[PDB]
């Protein structure tokens, strides 16, 4: 019961903890990706503006 | 053209069935369709003709699958 | 060991739940960021357009 509970407690915070970093990479790839499209829409918009 | 394959693999397998509620469809399909769009250009692929066949069912299933899941 | 197994099951769910709270935060304060970031690069664009 020790090893089954110590064994279950280390695979659910491991898998909790590579779940919160897997989500904080993409969470963060997603916002530099988002800023990266914003930045890029705003110079197409810019350039479409002077063309315009 | 991605209205048959966002359309053909929700509506058909079951990867809607999990996010039926309002506010889990912008978190659920910017997430879903950003994530599966944007680490697979090739799915974009089965858009430029008809489809139906293994790389429908794979894609699809993969790409709903991982994509609803690891949202 | 029924105490210890209850207790250790009851935690990893609480942890997981909790984690699982706190990345979906994480992620709407970043698509938030990431919203308002995109308002401002459209609104530093309009006045760009303005004043060209």
């Amino acid at each position: 019961l020790d090893l089954a509970k110590a064994s279950a407690t280390d695979q659910l915070k491991k898998a909790k903890a590579e779940a919160q970093v897997i989500i904080e990479q993409a969470n963060k790839r997603r916002s530099q990706i988002l800023d990266e499209a914003k930045a890029e829409a705003e110079q197409e918009r810019t350039k479409i503006v002077a063309q315009a | 053209v991605a209205q048959q394959s966002l359309v053909l693999f929700a509506a058909e397998r079951g990867y809607l069935a999990d996010v039926e509620l309002s506010k889990i469809g912008s978190f659920e399909a910017a997430l879903l369709a950003y994530v599966d769009r944007d680490h697979a250009p090739l799915m974009q692929e089965i858009n430029q003709t008809g489809g139906y066949n293994d790389e429908i069912e794979g894609k699809l299933k993969g790409i709903l699958d991982s994509f609803k899941a690891t949202q």
